[PDB]
């Protein structure tokens, strides 16, 4: 094998791994502090919220029997009632959401070069696997051997591969759906498809069959107390 | 380089041995002149024992100094038999004229004075007598002295009269004395006397007082005399009268003084009658009086202060010949008056046994009150030089050990385990049936270590780096003397003698076991042989403590010719080791039963190859299961057309890592690893300009097989050649167009491999093919040696050796041959440099930075341990050690590592991440709160 320098690891190692980790919780905290939810007026929330109560009926209008739900659609989508159809109305925003997009990788890929030009010059550990050969010039960046095996890695991509394979780790202790990793604005457009789909949908009565399937089975009652 | 001066290099300047020195200085200008036989003229501080200014020479016979002499501040030297004649000034370190002289065998040098002061030089040679100037060096006049063609003259005498006196013999036969004058040099005069009994006058002879002419004549047991001043007839005294007598089968001598030139000699003079034993004599108008009989007296020198003259007579304390301790006193005795000086008596020790001193000169001064203080600059047999001061505390000034100019080889032996790790390699290998006493040993081994780690609230205690980074050269030296150098520090660890050792004798250092064998100590072999006798001798020593080990080496009674380690080893991991004798014989070491039982099962795959250029010859010899030796092949390059000069074949202790390479394409070329590949080059006797020539031929070891026959035209030696892994690397002059030139060759394979579970040399029916380049290098060479690392993973360089002292590192990729004419697609796919024919130099290259290596002899490279770190020990008339990093040292932390940024970042980041939580938490409050 080699006999690395034991001091590569107590301070090439580990350091990138911490840096890694907290630069990950960093990441995160920084996104939520930098989340702020834009205002809304009466309009477009109480339409979202229409829209809302339209697609549920639409999901689930099966336990309503049949002339409520014809009395919803007569509501929703015909001339005479009215909705439906008496419904309707650099810059800074593209700048903020593009800098925003931009901020959950190109930190990270900062962070790497930085890595890259620090510990330039290092071998610091040997991937269990034997790479390929033609993977050489960028896992070895920084280092003039010529047959050197592969597997070992230069800084960087040992860095790569950390903040690669700890974003299960931030989902673990930060908490689900975590923001640390790598990786409607129509309504007129929404009430016209809205309209047209539930045009086409049908209703279908849940309860026309509840009494029979309900009739074959004993009713359970066993820990009333 | 990189800026980090004296961090891990260290250098050591060494004069050869003393042939001619010079202590008579002012008091305050504190020097010490001496020329060495390593034809080396240097100044020595003498307080402590350092190089002020040395002036290397030609290493062959064409610049060896013949003859010193002193005057004032300036040194005068002779050259070259004679050719040369320099002054060079003490104090600033420069020449100060440079006289070429005509031809004839320089016999004597002397000084002349025309009434008071010293100004012209008389220079004698063979067939005549010139006289020179000091200020200049402009020949003053030349005179051929009469009859010369029959005489051999052996002195030269002058004084404040302003007359020469020159002095020649012929042995067994009559002697002849001329007198000239310094104002023209005409023959004033010219006389001749017969000694029948003489045999030759400069080591017996001498002269003493107003030029009196004192030869001591063994035959008759008498002191003839010749009042040179008046006397035409010699005369004769016997020693009887004076209680005397001379040695049987020995040349006694005569020693005179001149404390100036100018002035004429002191009567009283010392005989050295018999070895061991001295006379002082005093000399007084055709009579003469013994002053004082010293016995049991090995060496004698003479001083003056300036107005008297003092002796200064070398014993050891109590005879018992040789010395009862090696514990020598040196006494001032009055040359006045045979008196020993009174507390001026100077006692020290030898630390080596056998070795006796051999040279001594002393310098003398005058104390406070007006008493004669004196130094004393010894050198023993060993070619060591001591400087013994009076006052008693450090009785040894600077002890300088000479004999390491001259050194013949040298190996790298592991220092032994430290305490802190000698328990991981005793605690494995149990292998215990049950994993309950597993546990058990472990978690014991386990609380040691706490225990150890919880407690942390000179050759005696050597331990081994942890990188193994600092090992110990164990040195031989052709003054036949063991040396053990720690590779970090240069120091000294231990010192071993060979008695009767002669010069011209091939050594052999061969490590037979590492210290990686705790129990057992580790165990080198030197293989000395006599040239003239042709009997050959093994020393068996301790590489670390350097006692002979009590594993007695077998007495080798035929003379030996090659020797042989094989890789396999005994049951004390002894390697084993073997030597074929002239019968063809083969005698094993250490030749146990399980080393002949192991050596006899694999006795058909051992091959000696001897080559004897005498005869230009190739032999190479099979191994019987009795042990014995076949003709298996033959060769003969005729020594009529060609002499074999180099037989360099590859290091058996290097790996190869890559067995093909790259070619791009997607394809792979195959090295030709062959391991028993001779390059056997060879100069053509044939010495003129344009005819000359240099063979190399890739000789097989095993089945003689010529691999490579290449005969390279207009060339002539000397060809200095390395052999690696697959290259081969021999630099040559061209006498077509002046200019040093190399010749990369190297050894390639089909696109696909032959056979790789094993290589057999008698399986490669396959030539390989050879890719030839030559470059143009554009300086001289004196040694070259491929860096070599443990695993030969690090690029591969070559330590090219310099006149200048520098040490080049030139990248062995520079000198690939399949570098094209015309760049194409192939090559920069490969990304081969186009060939260029110059090579540079570039300063910024060289391994060492100003510590020049005068007369480099040899190149040493270590693996060491790491991967990017190669031992260097260049060894020459100085000696130094350093380490060459070929890849950038990839494997270690740099020097300038950002401590104070690492960890500052990430204790200002941590602090930030707590910051930033909080933050987070707080806005996440407010946020659900509004
Ligand atoms: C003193 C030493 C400095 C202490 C450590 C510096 C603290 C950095 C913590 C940090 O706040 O930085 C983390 C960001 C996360 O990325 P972000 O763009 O999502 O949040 C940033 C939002 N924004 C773009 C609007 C700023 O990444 C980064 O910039 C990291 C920047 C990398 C530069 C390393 C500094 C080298 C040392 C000097
Ligand atoms: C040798 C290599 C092994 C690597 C170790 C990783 C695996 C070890 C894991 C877990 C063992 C700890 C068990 C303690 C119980 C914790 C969970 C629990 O039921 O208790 C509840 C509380 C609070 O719940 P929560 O919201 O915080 O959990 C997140 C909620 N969820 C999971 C839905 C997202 O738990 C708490 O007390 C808060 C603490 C939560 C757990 C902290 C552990 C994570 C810390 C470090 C992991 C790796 C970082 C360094 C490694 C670098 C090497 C590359
Ligand atoms: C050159 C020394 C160690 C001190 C490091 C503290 C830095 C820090 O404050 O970072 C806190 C992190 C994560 O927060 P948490 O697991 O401690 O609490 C549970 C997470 N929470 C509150 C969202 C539920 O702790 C950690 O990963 C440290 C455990 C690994
Ligand atoms: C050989 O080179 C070294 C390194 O440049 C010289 O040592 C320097 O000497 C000067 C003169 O006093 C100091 O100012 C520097 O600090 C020294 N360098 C270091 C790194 O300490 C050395 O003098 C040179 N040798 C000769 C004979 O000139
Ligand atoms: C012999 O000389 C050595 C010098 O190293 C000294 O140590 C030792 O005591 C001496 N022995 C005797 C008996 O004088």
């Amino acid at each position: 094998e080699l006999l690395l320098d034991s001091n590569i690891r107590l301070w090439v190692v580990l350091p990138i791994v911490i840096i890694t980790f907290f630069v990950g919780m960093i990441r995160h905290y920084v996104s939520i502090l930098l989340q702020s939810d834009k205002k809304l007026t009466q309009e477009q929330v109480s339409d979202s919220q229409v829209l809302i109560r339209s697609r549920v009926l639409r999901e689930n209008g099966k336990y309503i029997p049949k002339q409520s739900f014809l009395t919803r659609k007569y509501y929703f989508n015909n001339p005479e009632d009215g909705f439906f159809k008496k419904t309707k109305r650099d810059p800074t925003m593209l700048t903020d959401m593009m800098k925003g997009n931009v901020t959950n990788v190109l930190p990270m890929i900062l962070i790497g070069g930085w890595i890259n030009m620090t510990f330039s010059g290092f071998v610091t550990t040997k991937v269990p696997f034997p790479l390929t050969l033609r993977f050489k010039p960028m896992l070895q960046q920084g280092i003039e051997l010529l047959t050197l095996d592969a597997s070992w890695v230069s800084s960087a991509s040992w860095y790569f591969l950390n903040v690669f394979g700890l974003r299960s780790i931030y989902s673990l202790i930060l908490g689900q759906d975590n923001a640390a990793d790598q990786s409607p604005a129509d309504t007129n457009k929404a009430f016209k498809t809205e309209w047209e789909a539930l045009e086409l949908t049908d209703h279908q009565w849940a309860l026309d069959d509840v009494e029979e399937e309900l009739m074959a089975k004993d009713l359970h009652f066993e820990g009333m107390f | 380089y990189e800026d980090q001066v004296g961090k891990f290099d260290w250098r050591q300047q060494y004069v050869g041995k003393v042939k001619f020195a010079s202590l008579e200085f002012s008091p305050g200008s504190k020097k010490l002149v001496v020329a060495t036989e390593k034809n080396v003229i240097a100044a020595l501080n003498s307080r402590t024992g350092e190089i002020l200014w040395r002036h290397v020479d030609k290493g062959t016979a064409e610049g060896a100094v013949d003859a010193m002499l002193l005057h004032g501040q300036d040194v005068i030297t002779v050259s070259n038999g004679g050719r040369i004649m320099r002054s060079w000034e003490t104090n600033i370190g420069g020449l100060n004229w440079e006289i070429t002289l005509d031809s004839g065998s320089f016999q004597a040098l002397g000084l002349v004075g025309l009434q008071e002061s010293v100004r012209y030089i008389a220079v004698l040679k063979k067939t005549t007598l010139a006289l020179h100037h000091l200020s200049s060096g402009h020949l003053k006049w030349v005179e051929h002295l009469p009859e010369s063609d029959s005489i051999h003259y052996q002195m030269v005498y002058s004084y404040g009269s302003g007359v020469v006196w020159a002095l020649g013999v012929v042995p067994f036969s009559h002697v002849n004395i001329v007198k000239f004058n310094v104002e023209d040099g005409e023959i004033v005069q010219q006389v001749r006397v017969s000694t029948p009994w003489l045999q030759h006058l400069s080591g017996a002879c001498g002269v003493v007082d107003e030029a009196v002419l004192v030869c001591p004549d063994p035959s008759s047991r008498s002191l003839q005399t010749l009042a040179l001043e008046t006397e035409w007839e010699l005369r004769q005294i016997p020693l009887q009268s004076l209680d005397l007598e001379f040695g049987s089968g020995f040349q006694p001598r005569v020693l005179p003084t001149q404390p100036n030139p100018v002035d004429a000699s002191r009567a009283q003079f010392f005989l050295h009658l018999s070895p061991s034993h001295y006379a002082l004599l005093q000399y007084h108008y055709g009579t003469l009086s013994l002053l004082k009989n010293f016995p049991q007296t090995a060496l004698v020198s003479f001083a003056t202060t300036g107005e008297k003259t003092v002796a200064a007579v070398m014993a050891c304390r109590n005879e018992v010949l040789a010395c009862f301790n090696q514990t020598y006193t040196i006494n001032l005795y009055l040359v006045e008056t045979g008196r020993r000086l009174l507390d001026t008596t100077i006692t020290f020790s030898l630390e080596q046994s056998g070795t006796r001193p051999e040279r001594l000169y002393i310098q003398v001064f005058l104390k406070k009150d007006d008493s004669v203080g004196y130094r004393a600059l010894v050198q023993t047999e060993d070619h060591l030089l001591l400087f013994l001061q009076q006052l008693a505390g450090k009785v040894v000034l600077w002890s300088r050990e000479e004999s390491l100019a001259e050194v013949v080889c040298l190996e790298m032996v592991d220092l032994p385990l430290t305490g802190a790790q000698a328990e991981l390699e005793g605690e494995f290998g149990k292998k215990a049936d049950g994993l309950l006493g597993m546990f058990l040993k472990r978690l014991s081994s386990q609380l040691i270590l706490l225990q150890a780690w919880t407690s942390h609230l000179n050759i005696d205690t050597l331990a081994r780096d942890e990188f193994n980074l600092q090992k110990m050269m164990v040195m031989v030296t052709a003054s036949g003397k063991l040396f053990g150098i720690e590779s970090s520090s240069g120091t000294i660890l231990w010192k071993q003698y060979l008695p009767n050792v002669k010069p011209d004798s091939s050594f052999k250092l061969m490590v037979q076991r590492t210290t990686a064998h705790f129990p057992h100590p580790p165990q080198c072999t030197l293989l000395v042989k006599d040239k003239e006798s042709g009997m050959s001798s093994l020393y068996v020593f301790n590489p670390i403590f350097g006692k002979w080990s009590q594993v007695a080496p077998p007495v080798l009674k035929r003379p030996i010719l090659q020797s042989l380690l094989l890789p396999v080893m005994d049951q004390d991991y002894a390697k084993v080791l073997l030597l074929i004798d002239d019968e063809y014989k083969v005698t094993a070491f250490p030749a146990t039963r399980n080393v002949l039982r192991q050596l006899h099962e694999l006795a058909p795959s051992i091959f000696f190859y001897l080559v004897d250029a005498e005869q230009g010859r190739l032999c190479g010899y099979r191994l019987r299961k009795d042990l014995t030796t076949e003709l298996s092949w033959e060769l003969t390059i005729p020594p009529e057309v060609q002499r074999i000069v180099k037989v360099k074949g590859k290091r058996s202790s290097e790996h190869v890592h890559s067995q093909g390479r790259v070619m791009g394409d997607r394809s792979v070329l195959y090295k030709s690893l062959n391991p028993n590949l001779l390059a056997v080059v060879t100069e053509s006797t044939d010495a003129h300009h344009e005819r000359t020539f240099i063979g190399i031929f890739l000789i097989d070891g095993v089945t003689g097989r010529i691999i490579h026959s290449s005969v390279q035209k207009k060339a002539k030696g000397p060809v200095h050649i390395v052999h690696s892994e697959n290259w081969v690397v021999y630099q040559y002059w061209n006498t077509k167009a002046r200019r040093n030139e190399f010749t990369v060759l190297e050894l390639y394979e089909g696109t696909e491999q032959y056979n790789a579970t094993a290589f057999s040399s008698l399986d490669r029916p396959q030539l390989p093919q050879v890719l030839q380049q030559s470059y143009i290098f554009p300086s001289s060479i004196s040694a070259m040696e491929a860096t070599i690392t443990e695993r030969g993973i690090t690029s591969r360089h070559l330590l090219i050796g310099l006149p200048s002292g520098a040490i080049l590192s030139l990248p062995k990729a520079l000198l690939d041959p399949r570098r094209p004419e015309i760049p194409t697609e192939q090559s920069r796919e490969e990304n081969l440099i186009p060939y260029s024919p110059d090579v540079q130099i570039h300063a910024e290259r060289f391994i060492n930075y100003n510590q020049t290596v005068s007369r480099m002899r040899g190149i040493y490279t270590a693996p060491s341990g790491l991967e990017s770190t190669c031992l260097v020990v260049a060894y020459g008339l100085d000696i130094y050690q350093t380490r060459v990093y070929p890849s950038k040292q990839f494997d270690v932390l740099k020097d300038d590592y950002d401590y104070v940024l690492i960890s500052s970042v990430l204790f200002g980041l941590v602090f930030a991440t707590m910051i930033t939580k909080r933050l987070a938490q707080v806005k996440l409050l407010n946020r659900a709160w509004r």
